[PDB]
C-alpha cells in the first residue's frame, strides 16, 4: 500500500500552513544541506541533490526507478 | 571456597575489582583530560568570535 | 598495597573492658572521659546548676 | 509454598556414568530426580507415589537405641526401621527436636557501682516519680496559663484590625460624597491635546 | 587509622594547607566576575564606555558635570 | 558473615612521636591563633547539651580577631543602634559618588512648573 | 617489563615471581572440553560455544552465587596477592602492556556492542535501500484531482496492479526518463 | 607484623611549623600572591595547567580556523561549483563531465 | 580523593559549598539590579544595553531558584543528614549520589560560559514564548542548563525515596519533608521536561507549537505546572529544618508530629492543583479562576496549622537557657517572616486584587520575603545547628547578635517597600520608570548594598 500510496492534492498555503522562522539545519548543523527542504521532504531534496551535482558536488539518492529497483513494492 | 579469602570484596571498591586493567582504564581517561580543556577551550574561542566579541575596542576607534 | 585484616579464623583484634571482680561478682569498670579542661582548656570550677528535669510537656 | 513450589535447590542423577549435561548435545538421556523418578513422569504423579528411605539392616539396632533412649523420639525411629519414613516425616523428626539457644543473665558481667550506691536505688526511683509527678501537673498548669494568653493575642488583633475597619469605613462615606458634592470633581474640563 | 576516622581530617584537625581555601574564595570571586566584566564589556560594545555616566540617557543642564 | 566487612575494628596505635634533635617535640601546624590585642573580656552562654544536660560554653577575646574583640566588648544596645545608622549612612554614601554634580533638567524649576501646568489641565 | 608481559600464560606456577596475571579468565576444573567447571570461565578467546567446531569450549558459567559457590584451590588462577597489590604495575606492563590493559578492560562493552550492532545495521539497510530509488509522487495538482477523484482516491483498491504501472509511468513523465525505460505491460 | 619504636629523634633542629601567628583582616591580601610566585609546589602547578592547556588548545584552534575561513567563503557546493566554472573556463567548453567521469 | 568520593556527607558539604560559590554570582546580580534602579536614568547599564538588564534578572532568578537554594536545602543539608536520621550507615545509591554534585556543577559552567560568549538577551526565569523562542543562541544553552538541572533532581528525588526501603529507625518529620519534595518532583519534572522540549523544538527544529494557531498559554500551563510545586519543593525542606530546631534547642517533643505530617502531605497535594494562579490575567473561564482561586486559598489551612504548631514549640521553654544562639534566632525569625510572605500570597491568591497586581514589585517583595529571607535563614539556621556535626570554622556565626540585627533591619529595608511601589505602580522586569517612585526604589537600594556589607563581617 505504501509503495503505490495514491498521489494527494497539493495544499493550498492556508493562513497558519508552512511558516518559518528559519531554514531547516538541524540534521546538518555545518554542511546545512537542502536548507530550504523539510527533514523528510523527499520531491524537494531531490531537486536540490541535483542542484548540487549540477555544481560538481555528489549527492546520493534519487536516482534509481522504483520499478528497477528490489524491494520497493511497487512492481506490478 | 575459604570465606576468609575473599576479603578483597570489601577491601577494594568494585569498580577496581578488575586490578590493573580497571586501574588502565581508569588512567586512559585520565589522559584525555587537557585535550578535552583544549578542545572545550575552543569552543568558547569559536563563540566569541563568531559574535564579534573580539571587536568591541576596534568597533568604536 | 592488598592487606586482608581478618585472619584464618574470621577474627580481628577487640580489646577488652576493664574487669574487676568484687563481693562474688564480676564487674566492669566504664572509660570515663578525661576532665573537660585538659581538652578545652577552662578550669571545671564554679559550674552553673542546671537540675534534673523532666520534659516540657503541654497536658490536659 | 515459596517460589511456585520449584526448591531453590535440588538433586538431579543421570544414567550414564560420563554424562555431562553442559559438553554433550545428545537428544535421548532423560534425568532422573532425587528419588529416581525419572523426568517424563510429571510432578503431579510422582509426588503421589509413596518414596520410603531404606536404610540397611545392620543399622537398625542403632535405630532402635535411639528410640530407648528418647522415647518421644521412638515412633519416629520405628517408622524408619519399618521403611515407612517418607521425607515428610523426616521432616516433622528434624524440627521437634530443635531447641532454642539459652541466655544466662546470671554471667553477664555488671557495671561497677559500689556497695553504697547499691544502697540508694530506692532512693532514685522515688526522686524519679516525684519528678514525673511534677513534670504532668506542670503540663496542666502551663497549657491552661498560655493557651489562655493566646486570647490576649486575640484581642490585640482584633482592636488593630477595627481601626483599620474604620478607617476604611469613613473612605467608604468619602468616595460616595466626590461624585456628588467635592469640587475636586470636575467636569467638561480635560481637552484632547492631539498629536504632537 | 586514625588519621582516617574524620572525613577531610587535615581540616577538622586544623592542620590543612591554606592554598584550599584560597581556591575556595578565588572560585567564588570568579563567578561573581561573570556578571561584571560581560556588563563592562557590553556596554562599551554598543555605546564605546565602559560604564554610563548618571543619567547620561537624558536632558541635562548646561553646567551639569 | 564469615570474612565480610567487619562491624567493629580496633585503631592501630598512632605513629611515633618525633622529637627535634635536641629533644624538642616536634610541633604541626596549628589553624588556633592567639590573637595579639587588649581585649581579655569572657562571654559565657548556657547551651543545650542534649535533653537532660547543659554546658557551659566561653568563649574568650583571644580566640578572635581585634575587630571582633573590640565590637563584642561593648554593650550590644550601644553599639547595635550605631551600627544600624553607620552601615546605612555608607550605603547612601557608596550610591551618591557616582552621580555628584549630576544635574537633570527636569528636575529643574522650569520642569517642575510645566507638570504642575499639565497637572492642572489634566486634573490629575 | 615482567616476564608475565613477556610470556603470557593462564595459570601457570610462579605467579608472583612473574610479576603480574595476563589473564582474566578465571575457574576451570572441567574433565572433558565444554564439561562442567568451576568459576565463570569468561575471556576473549578459548571460551563458551564454538560456532565453526559446533563444539563447547567451556561449560556453562558457575556463578559466585546461590546457585553455586566457590572454585577449589586446585583450579584457582587469579590469585588476589598477585592479582591486586598494583604497586608500579605500570612499569611491569610497559606501555603497550597498559593499551592492552585498557582493551581488555572493556569485554563488556565489546560483548554488547557485539550482539547491539547487528539489529542496527539492518534498520539502516531499509534506509539506504529506500533512499536509492526515485521518490514516489506525493502531490498532483489540486484541481486535477478533484476534477477525476474517483479514479485516483479509489483506483488503489480496485485495482492495484493498473494503479502500480500508471504510477509508474507518471513518474517516468515527472522526471524525463520516460524515452529511456520501458515499462512492462499489466 | 611491624615492629616500630615509641618515638623517633629527627636528624634536624628546625621548628619549621606551629600555631598561626595572629592574621589581620586584609592578611590574605599578601600571604596568598606571596604562595603563589614563591612557592614551588604552587607556581609549578599553575605553569603545567597553563601549558597543556594552551599546547591542546593550538591543534584544535588550528584546524577551526581553516574551517570557520572556508564556511565563510560559501557551501560545499559553493566551492565545488567554483572549480567547475574555472574548468570550464579553461576548456572553453559550456558542460564539461562531473568530476570522476570521462567524455 | 575530591572528585571520586562517594561518601553522602562529603556530597552533601559540596553542596553547600557550590550553593555559595554560585550564590556570589546570584548576589552580584542582585546588587546590579538594584544599583541600576536607585534612580531613573541609567546608572551602570547603558540605553543600547539594555539586554544586558533583561539577561541580569533572567539568571538572577534561575540561579537563586535552581542553583543556589535547590541544591543547598534539597542537595545540602538533606544529603548530610538524612541517612543519620535514618540511622543508615550511607545513602541508597552511592554511585548516583556522586553523579548528581557533578551534574550540577557541569551545568553551571554551561550557563555561566553563555554569558561570557553568547549575545547576552533575556525573557525572564519563566521563559514565555514567543519572546524565548525568538531570542539568540543563549537561550538554546539556558535551556540545556534546565535539562541537565532537571535530570540531576529527578536522580537524586529517587535516591531519598529509596530510604523507605531501608531506614531502620522512625520517619521524622524532616525525613517527611524529603520524602514529600522527592515526590513532588517525580510527578513535577516530567511535565517540565516535556514543555521545554517543546521550547526546543520551536527554537531548534521548526516547530510551529507557539506560532498562531497554537496556543501559548500552553506553555504556562505545562510550566506552571511544575512552577508553583517547584515552590512548594523549596519551601518543604525548609520547614522540615525548623522543626528540628525548635525541638531540639527548646528541649521539647514536636507537638502534633502526625498533622505537621499530615500538613506537609496536604501542602504538596494542594501545590501540584494550584498552578494557575500565576495565569489569571491571561483570560481564562470564570469557573476555572474561581476552582483556582478557591483552592489557593484552602493552601492556608495546612500551612497555617504548621505555623503554630511551631509557636507552642517556643513557648514554656526554660529561661535559664541563652536564647541569643544564631541558629535560634533564625527559626524564630523565620516565622514572624513567613507568615508576612504567605498572608501577601493570600492577597495575591484574590484574582481581583491581582489584577492590580500582577506584574508588580509586590509579587517581588512577596516571594523574597518568603524565599531571599525566609528560606535563605532556614539554610543558614540549619548549617548553624550542625556546625559541630560538619565542623567548618573560621566564621564568627554561631554567637552573633549584630549579624542578625543587621541583616534581619537591612533585608525588610529592601522589599518592604517593594509592597508599596506595587500599589505605585511600578511593574516588574523594567530598569527605567516614572521619577515619582525614586523615593521608594532608593531606600530599597540603599538597603541592599547594607546587607552586603553585612556579609564580610562573617569572616
Ligand atoms: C603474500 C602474503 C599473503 C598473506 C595473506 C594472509 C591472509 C590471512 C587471512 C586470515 C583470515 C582469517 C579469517 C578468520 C575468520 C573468523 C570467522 C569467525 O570468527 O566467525 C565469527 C563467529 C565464529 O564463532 P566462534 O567460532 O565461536 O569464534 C571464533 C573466533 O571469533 C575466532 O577469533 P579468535 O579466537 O582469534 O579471537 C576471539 C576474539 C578476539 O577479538 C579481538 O581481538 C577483538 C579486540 C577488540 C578490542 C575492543 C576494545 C573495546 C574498547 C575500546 C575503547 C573504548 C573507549 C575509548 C574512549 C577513550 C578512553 C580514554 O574475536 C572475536 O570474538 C571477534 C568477533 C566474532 C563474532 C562477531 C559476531 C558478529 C558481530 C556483528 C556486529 C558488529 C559488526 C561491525 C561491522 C563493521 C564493518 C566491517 O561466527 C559467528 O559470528 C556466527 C554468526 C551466526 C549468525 C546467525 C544468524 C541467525 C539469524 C536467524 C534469523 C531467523
Ligand atoms: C554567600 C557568601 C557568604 C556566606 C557566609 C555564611 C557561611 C556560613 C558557613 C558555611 C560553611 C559550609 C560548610 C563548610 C565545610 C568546609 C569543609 C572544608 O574545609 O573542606 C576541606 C576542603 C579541602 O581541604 P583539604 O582536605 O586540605 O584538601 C586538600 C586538597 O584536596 C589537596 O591539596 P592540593 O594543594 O594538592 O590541592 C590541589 C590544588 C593545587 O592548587 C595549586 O597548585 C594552586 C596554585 C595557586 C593558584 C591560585 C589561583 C590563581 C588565580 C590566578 C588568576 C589570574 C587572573 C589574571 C587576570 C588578568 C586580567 C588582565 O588545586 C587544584 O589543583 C585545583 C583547584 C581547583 C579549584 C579552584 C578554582 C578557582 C577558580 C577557577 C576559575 C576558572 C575560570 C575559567 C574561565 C575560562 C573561560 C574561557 O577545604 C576547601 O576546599 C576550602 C574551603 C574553605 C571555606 C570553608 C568554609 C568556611 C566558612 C565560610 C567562609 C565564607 C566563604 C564565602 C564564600 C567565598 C567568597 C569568595
Ligand atoms: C583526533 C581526536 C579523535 C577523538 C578523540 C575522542 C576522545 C574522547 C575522550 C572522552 C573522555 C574525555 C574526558 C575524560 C575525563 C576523565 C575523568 C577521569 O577518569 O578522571 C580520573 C581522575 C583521577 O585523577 P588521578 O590521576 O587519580 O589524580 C588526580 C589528582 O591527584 C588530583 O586528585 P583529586 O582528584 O583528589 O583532586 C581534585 C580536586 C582537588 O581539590 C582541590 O583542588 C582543592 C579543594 C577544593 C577547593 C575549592 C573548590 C571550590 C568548591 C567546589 C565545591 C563542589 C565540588 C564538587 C565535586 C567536584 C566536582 C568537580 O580538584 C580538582 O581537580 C577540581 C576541584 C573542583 C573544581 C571546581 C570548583 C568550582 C570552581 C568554579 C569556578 C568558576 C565560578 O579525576 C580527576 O582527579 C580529575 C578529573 C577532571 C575532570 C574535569 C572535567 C571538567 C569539566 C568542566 C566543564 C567542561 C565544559 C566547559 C569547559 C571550558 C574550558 C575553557
Ligand atoms: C517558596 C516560595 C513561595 C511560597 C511558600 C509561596 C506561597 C504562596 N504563594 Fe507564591 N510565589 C512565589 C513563591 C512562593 N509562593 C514566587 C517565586 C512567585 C512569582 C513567580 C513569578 O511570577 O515569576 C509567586 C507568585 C505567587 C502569585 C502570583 C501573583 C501574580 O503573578 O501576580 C500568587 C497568587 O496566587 C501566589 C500565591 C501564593 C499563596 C496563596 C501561597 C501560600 O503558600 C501562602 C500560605 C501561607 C500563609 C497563608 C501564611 C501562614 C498561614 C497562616 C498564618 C494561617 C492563617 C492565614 C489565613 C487563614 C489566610 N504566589
Ligand atoms: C531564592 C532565590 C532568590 C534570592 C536569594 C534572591 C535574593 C535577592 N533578590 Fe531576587 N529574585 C529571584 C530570586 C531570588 N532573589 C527571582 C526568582 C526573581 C524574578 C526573576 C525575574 O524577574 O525573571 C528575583 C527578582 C529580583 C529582582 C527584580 C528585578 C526585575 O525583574 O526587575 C530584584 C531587585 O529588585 C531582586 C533583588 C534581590 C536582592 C536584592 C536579593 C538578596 O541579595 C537580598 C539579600 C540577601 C542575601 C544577600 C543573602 C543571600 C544568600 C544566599 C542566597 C546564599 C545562601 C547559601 C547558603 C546559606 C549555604 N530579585
Ligand atoms: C531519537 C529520535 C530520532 C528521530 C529521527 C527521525 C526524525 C524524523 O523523521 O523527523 C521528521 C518528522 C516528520 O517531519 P516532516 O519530515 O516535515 O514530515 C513530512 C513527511 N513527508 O518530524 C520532524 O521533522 C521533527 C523532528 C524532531 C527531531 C527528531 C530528532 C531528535
Ligand atoms: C578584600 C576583599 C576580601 C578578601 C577576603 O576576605 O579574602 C579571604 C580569602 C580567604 O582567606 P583566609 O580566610 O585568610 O583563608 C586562609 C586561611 N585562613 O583570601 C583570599 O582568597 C586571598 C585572595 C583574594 C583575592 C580577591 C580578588
Ligand atoms: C534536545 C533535548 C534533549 C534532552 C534529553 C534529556 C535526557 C534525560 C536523561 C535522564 C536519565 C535519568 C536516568 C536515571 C536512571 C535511574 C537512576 C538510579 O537510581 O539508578 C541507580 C543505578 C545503580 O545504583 P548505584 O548508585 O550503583 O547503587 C549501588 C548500591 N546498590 O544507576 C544506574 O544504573 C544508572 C546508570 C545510568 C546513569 C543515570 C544517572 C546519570 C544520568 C545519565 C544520563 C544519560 C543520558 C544523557
Ligand atoms: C496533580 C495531578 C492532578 C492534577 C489535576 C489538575 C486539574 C485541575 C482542574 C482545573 C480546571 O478546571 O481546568 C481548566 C483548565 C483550563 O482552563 P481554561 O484554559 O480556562 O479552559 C476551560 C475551557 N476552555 O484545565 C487545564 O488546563 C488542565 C490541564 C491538564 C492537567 C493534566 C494533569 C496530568 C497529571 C498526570
Ligand atoms: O507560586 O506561589
Ligand atoms: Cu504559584
Ligand atoms: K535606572
Amino acid at each position: 500500500h505504501q509503495g503505490t500510496k495514491p498521489p494527494r492534492p497539493v495544499s493550498l498555503e492556508s493562513r497558519f500552513m508552512n511558516q518559518r522562522r528559519y531554514d531547516f539545519t538541524w540534521m546538518h548543523p555545518q554542511d546545512k544541506f537542502c536548507s530550504e527542504c523539510r527533514p523528510v521532504e523527499l520531491e524537494c531534496k531531490k531537486m536540490c541533490f541535483d542542484r548540487y551535482r549540477s555544481m560538481d558536488y555528489r549527492m546520493y539518492g534519487f536516482q534509481r526507478p522504483r520499478i528497477q529497483t528490489y524491494y520497493s513494492f511497487s512492481t506490478c | 571456597i575459604d570465606p576468609t579469602k575473599n576479603q578483597w570484596r570489601w577491601c577494594v571498591d568494585p569498580a577496581w575489582y578488575g586490578g590493573m586493567r580497571d586501574k588502565a582504564n581508569m588512567d586512559m581517561y585520565r589522559l584525555m583530560v587537557y585535550p578535552f580543556f583544549g578542545y572545550a577551550l575552543l569552543y568558547l574561542h569559536s563563540r566569541f568570535k563568531q559574535n564579534d566579541k573580539y571587536n568591541v575596542f576596534a568597533k568604536w576607534r | 598495597h592488598y592487606h586482608p585484616p581478618i585472619d584464618k579464623k574470621g577474627q580481628v583484634y577487640v580489646k577488652g573492658p576493664n574487669t574487676v571482680i568484687e563481693r562474688g561478682q564480676t564487674w566492669i569498670k566504664g572509660y570515663e572521659l578525661p576532665s573537660m579542661e585538659y581538652t578545652y582548656g577552662p578550669k571545671q570550677e564554679d559550674i552553673p546548676f542546671y537540675p534534673r528535669v523532666k520534659l516540657n510537656v503541654w497536658g490536659n | 509454598a515459596y517460589n511456585g513450589g520449584y526448591p531453590f535447590h535440588y538433586v538431579v542423577q543421570y544414567d550414564d556414568p560420563n554424562y555431562d549435561c553442559e559438553a554433550d548435545f545428545e537428544f535421548e538421556e532423560i534425568p532422573r530426580d532425587e528419588f529416581g523418578v525419572p523426568a517424563h513422569i510429571p510432578p503431579e504423579l510422582s509426588t503421589q507415589i509413596r518414596h520410603t528411605y531404606y536404610v540397611p539392616p545392620q543399622y537398625y539396632p542403632f535405630l532402635k537405641k535411639l528410640g530407648e533412649d528418647t522415647p518421644e523420639l521412638k515412633p519416629y525411629t520405628d517408622k524408619l526401621i519399618m521403611g515407612d519414613m517418607t521425607y515428610d516425616d523426616y521432616e516433622e523428626m528434624f524440627y521437634k527436636f530443635a531447641k532454642p539457644l539459652k541466655i544466662y543473665r546470671s554471667r553477664l558481667p555488671l557495671p561497677y557501682r559500689t556497695d553504697e550506691e547499691i544502697s540508694q536505688e530506692k532512693y532514685v526511683n522515688w526522686c524519679g516519680r516525684w519528678y514525673s509527678y511534677r513534670q504532668r501537673l506542670q503540663g496542666d498548669y502551663y497549657s491552661r496559663h498560655y493557651f489562655r494568653d493566646w486570647l490576649i493575642g486575640v484581642m490585640l488583633g482584633m482592636y488593630l484590625g477595627n481601626l483599620c475597619v474604620q478607617q476604611h469605613r469613613q473612605y467608604r462615606v468619602d468616595m460616595k460624597l466626590f461624585y456628588l458634592e467635592a469640587p475636586e470633581h470636575k467636569i467638561n474640563w480635560v481637552k484632547p491635546r492631539g498629536d504632537l | 587509622n586514625l588519621e582516617d576516622h574524620f572525613d577531610l581530617a587535615e581540616y577538622m584537625m586544623k592542620m590543612h594547607n591554606p592554598m584550599s581555601e584560597y581556591l575556595y574564595w578565588i572560585a567564588g570571586f570568579v563567578s561573581g566576575l561573570h556578571g561584571i566584566l560581560p556588563l563592562l564589556h557590553s556596554n562599551y560594545y554598543f555605546s564605546g564606555m565602559f560604564l554610563p555616566r548618571d543619567n547620561d540617557n537624558t536632558q541635562l543642564c548646561d553646567d551639569s558635570w | 558473615r564469615i570474612g565480610g566487612p567487619p562491624v567493629f575494628m580496633q585503631f592501630p596505635p598512632p605513629p611515633p612521636k618525633e622529637y627535634l634533635a635536641d629533644g624538642t617535640p616536634k610541633t604541626y601546624p596549628l589553624h588556633q591563633p592567639v590573637f595579639d590585642h587588649g581585649y581579655t573580656w569572657e562571654h559565657w552562654y548556657m547551651t543545650n547539651a542534649g535533653v537532660f544536660h547543659t554546658v557551659y560554653y566561653g568563649e574568650f577575646a583571644k580566640d578572635f580577631p581585634w575587630r571582633w574583640g573590640f565590637v563584642a566588648e561593648k554593650p550590644f544596645w550601644v553599639g547595635a543602634p550605631i551600627l544600624v545608622l553607620g552601615v546605612l549612612c555608607l550605603g547612601h554614601i557608596i550610591q551618591t559618588m557616582g552621580q555628584i554634580g549630576v544635574r537633570p533638567k527636569r528636575y529643574t524649576p522650569e520642569w517642575v512648573e510645566a507638570t504642575k501646568e499639565r497637572e492642572r489641565a489634566e486634573n490629575t | 617489563g615482567c616476564e608475565a608481559v613477556k610470556n603470557p600464560l593462564i595459570g601457570g606456577p610462579n605467579q608472583k615471581a612473574r610479576g603480574a596475571i595476563t589473564s582474566g579468565f578465571a575457574g576451570g576444573g572441567a574433565k572433558r572440553l565444554g564439561g562442567k567447571g568451576y568459576g565463570i570461565m569468561a575471556d576473549w578467546c578459548d571460551h563458551g560455544y564454538s560456532f565453526t567446531k559446533g563444539q563447547a569450549i567451556t561449560g556453562m558459567p558457575h556463578w559466585p552465587l546461590w546457585c553455586g559457590g566457590g572454585v577449589p584451590d586446585k583450579f584457582i588462577k587469579i590469585d588476589p596477592d598477585v592479582h591486586f597489590n598494583l604497586q608500579g604495575y605500570r612499569e611491569r606492563i610497559g606501555w603497550y602492556g597498559f593499551f592492552t590493559a585498557f582493551l581488555q578492560a572493556n569485554y563488556h562493552a565489546f560483548v554488547y556492542f557485539v550482539r547491539f550492532i547487528p539489529i542496527n545495521i539492518a534498520i539502516f539497510w531499509i534506509y539506504v535501500n529506500e533512499r536509492q530509488r526515485e521518490p514516489q509522487e506525493n502531490v498532483m495538482d489540486h484541481e486535477e484531482f478533484f476534477r477525476d477523484f474517483d479514479s485516483i482516491y479509489l483506483g488503489q483498491v480496485f485495482d492495484h496492479h493498473r494503479f502500480a504501472e500508471w504510477l509508474a509511468r507518471r513518474r517516468a513523465v515527472k522526471w524525463g526518463y520516460a524515452d529511456q525505460i520501458h515499462i512492462p505491460p499489466v | 607484623g611491624r615492629e616500630l619504636p615509641e618515638y623517633v629523634v629527627l636528624p634536624h633542629n628546625q621548628q619549621r611549623y606551629g600555631r598561626d601567628k595572629s592574621y589581620s583582616y586584609f592578611t590574605c591580601l599578601w600571604h596568598f600572591p606571596k604562595m603563589v610566585f614563591t612557592e614551588k609546589w604552587c607556581y609549578t602547578n599553575i605553569m603545567w595547567f597553563v601549558f597543556w592547556t594552551g599546547f591542546w588548545f593550538i591543534p584544535n584552534y588550528i584546524w577551526w580556523e581553516r574551517r570557520y575561513a572556508y564556511q565563510k567563503a560559501g557551501f560545499h557546493w559553493e566551492h565545488t561549483n567554483r572549480k567547475l566554472q574555472a574548468r570550464k573556463e579553461a576548456l572553453g567548453m559550456d558542460k564539461v563531465p562531473a568530476s570522476g567521469m570521462d567524455w | 580523593f575530591y572528585i571520586l568520593v562517594n561518601n553522602n556527607k562529603r556530597i552533601g558539604i559540596y553542596y553547600i559549598k557550590l550553593s555559595i560559590i554560585i550564590g556570589i554570582l546570584g548576589i552580584v546580580l542582585s546588587y546590579i539590579i538594584r544599583v541600576e534602579l536607585y534612580n531613573s536614568g541609567n546608572r551602570i547599564i547603558k540605553y543600547d544595553n539594555v539586554n544586558y538588564y533583561n539577561m541580569v534578572i533572567t539568571l538572577h532568578g534561575l540561579l537563586m531558584i535552581f542553583y543556589i537554594i535547590m541544591p543547598g536545602l534539597y542537595g545540602g543539608i538533606p544529603l548530610y543528614i538524612l541517612p543519620i536520621l535514618s540511622v543508615i550507615t550511607d545513602i541508597v545509591l552511592p554511585r548516583i549520589n556522586n553523579i548528581s554534585i557533578i551534574i550540577v556543577l557541569i551545568s553551571y559552567i554551561v550557563v555561566i560560559n553563555s554569558i561570557v560568549i553568547e549575545y547576552n538577551i533575556g525573557t525572564g526565569w519563566t521563559l514565555y514564548p514567543p519572546l524565548s523562542i525568538i531570542g539568540t543562541v543563549i537561550v538554546n544553552m539556558i535551556l540545556y542548563g534546565l535539562i541537565i538541572i532537571g535530570i540531576s533532581s529527578i536522580i537524586s528525588a529517587i535516591n531519598f525515596m529509596n530510604i523507605l526501603i531501608v531506614i531502620d529507625g522512625i520517619i521524622y518529620v524532616y525525613i517527611w519533608s524529603i520524602i514529600i519534595t522527592s515526590v513532588l518532583l517525580i510527578i513535577s519534572l516530567p511535565i517540565l521536561n516535556g514543555i521545554l522540549l517543546m521550547i526546543l523544538s520551536d527554537i531548534y527544529f521548526n516547530s510551529i507549537y507557539f506560532i498562531l494557531n497554537g496556543d501559548v498559554v500552553l506553555y504556562q500551563h505545562l510550566f506552571w505546572y511544575f512552577g508553583h510545586p517547584e515552590v512548594y519543593i523549596l519551601i518543604l525542606p525548609a520547614f522540615g529544618i525548623i522543626s528540628i530546631i525548635l525541638s531540639v534547642l527548646n528541649n521539647k517533643i514536636i507537638f502534633g508530629m502526625k498533622s505537621m505530617i499530615l500538613a506537609i502531605i496536604m501542602i504538596s497535594i494542594l501545590g501540584s492543583i494550584v498552578w494557575a494562579h500565576h495565569i489569571y490575567t491571561v483570560g481564562l473561564e470564570l469557573d476555572t479562576k474561581i476552582y483556582f482561586n478557591n483552592l489557593t486559598l484552602i493552601i492556608s489551612i495546612p500551612t497555617g496549622n504548621k505555623i503554630y504548631n511551631w509557636i507552642i514549640l517556643y513557648i514554656g521553654s526554660y529561661n535559664i537557657l541563652y536564647n541569643g544562639y544564631q541558629s535560634l534566632i533564625f527559626s524564630i525569625m523565620f516565622i514572624i517572616i513567613f507568615i508576612i510572605g504567605g498572608i501577601t500570597g493570600i492577597i495575591i491568591s484574590i484574582d481581583i486584587i491581582d489584577i492590580g497586581l500582577h506584574d508588580t514589585y509586590y509579587i517581588v517583595s512577596h516571594f523574597h520575603y518568603i524565599l531571599s529571607i525566609g528560606a535563605v535563614i532556614s539554610l543558614l539556621a540549619g548549617i548553624l545547628l550542625l556546625k559541630d556535626i560538619i565542623g567548618y570554622y573560621n566564621v564568627i556565626i554561631k554567637i552573633n547578635k549584630y549579624f542578625g540585627l543587621l541583616l534581619f533591619i537591612n533585608i525588610n529595608i529592601i522589599f518592604t517597600p517593594q509592597f508599596i511601589i506595587g500599589f505605585n505602580v511600578m511593574p516588574r522586569r523594567i530598569l527605567e520608570y516614572s521619577d515619582n517612585i525614586i523615593v521608594w526604589n532608593l531606600i530599597s537600594s540603599i538597603g541592599s548594598i547594607s546587607t552586603i556589607l553585612i556579609l564580610l563581617s562573617i569572616f
